[PDB]
Parts: C-alpha cells; structure tokens; sequence
C-alpha cells in the first residue's frame, strides 16, 4: 500500500472527536485477510448465520 | 443550508456519558452518606 | 435499697453480625468513635463483621448510669 494513499477497501477508526477516519493498521488487517482468502480460501464451519 | 452549532463547547468533553455519570454518582453518594450519618448521630444522642 | 454508689453491673452481650454491602455502611461505621480498626485502611466492603462485646455500667440512680463502658 503506497503511503499517503487510501485503499479502495479500508477500515476506519473513530477519533476522540467522534469522526471516523481511515486507519492504516486496521485496513492492513482487513486486506491481509482478503489476500489469505483469495489464496487459501476461508472456512465458516461452526458459524450460525 | 445552514448548520448552527449551539452546543456551548460540550462536544470537546471526552466520554461525556461516563463524566456525567461520575458527577451524578458523586453527588448522590455525598447526599446519602451525609443523611445516614446525621440520622445515626441523632439516634445516638437521643439514646445517650 | 438506694445506695447506688455501691452498685455495678457486667453483662456479656449477644454476638452481633453485620454484613457490609455499600460504602454508605462503611461511612456510618467510620463515623463512630468507638469503631476502631487495627488497620485503618482495611477494606470492609463485602465483608461480614461480628462484634463480641461486654458492657460494664455503674449506677447514679435507678434509671441513669453514672458510667457506661462497652468493649
């Protein structure tokens, strides 16, 4: 992920002022999970939806 | 469209729920403790 | 008989059990000069206390004590 860039898919975090803003770390978590899914597939066993 | 903020700066206080709960709890605590202690002192004076 | 200056009494009181639930009870207890804890900082909240006391009184007359001591 380039610096000073917002990924098309990202997560946000709330600031003490109450507004949600892009968060590099949370978005990295989410995108890493998406990559792992695309490569190995994700399981949902024992999930009740 | 105009947006007027008449909140008197209250938005800058962090964790408003907890802050107000703390304020109210401290006030009720003071009131109840004082009342009960005064009642007990009155009873002890009346019995002594 | 009316020589109350010669009279004294000593009674062992019933054991009294108190369950400390709230900080109001702690405040009430600490207001009493006679409630003396060995460790002033003892945490009494959610504690059960038992008081095992004895009263020694002397009489000034039929209805009034000339001295009262509970310990």
């Amino acid at each position: 992920i380039p610096r000073e860039t917002i990924p098309f898919l990202h997560l946000r975090k709330k600031t003490p002022a109450g507004d949600w803003k892009y968060d590099r770390q949370l978005s990295s978590l989410f995108l890493d999970g998406l990559e792992k899914a695309a490569f190995n597939g994700v399981t949902f066993k024992d999930k009740y939806v | 469209p105009v947006m007027a903020d008449l909140n008197g700066g209250l938005q800058f206080v962090p964790e408003l729920k907890e802050f107000t709960a703390k304020l109210r709890k401290e006030l009720v605590e003071t009131s109840e403790v004082r009342k009960a202690v005064s009642i007990e002192t009155a009873l002890e004076h009346k019995v002594v | 008989y009316t020589d109350f200056e010669n009279t004294f009494q000593k009674t062992v009181e019933p054991v009294y059990q108190m369950h400390i639930k709230t900080s109001k009870d702690i405040a009430v207890l600490r207001s009493k000069e006679w409630f003396q804890l060995d460790d002033e900082d003892f945490d009494l909240l959610n504690k059960t206390l038992t008081f095992e006391t004895e009263t020694e009184v002397t009489f000034k007359n039929a209805n009034i004590f000339s001295s009262v001591k509970c310990f």
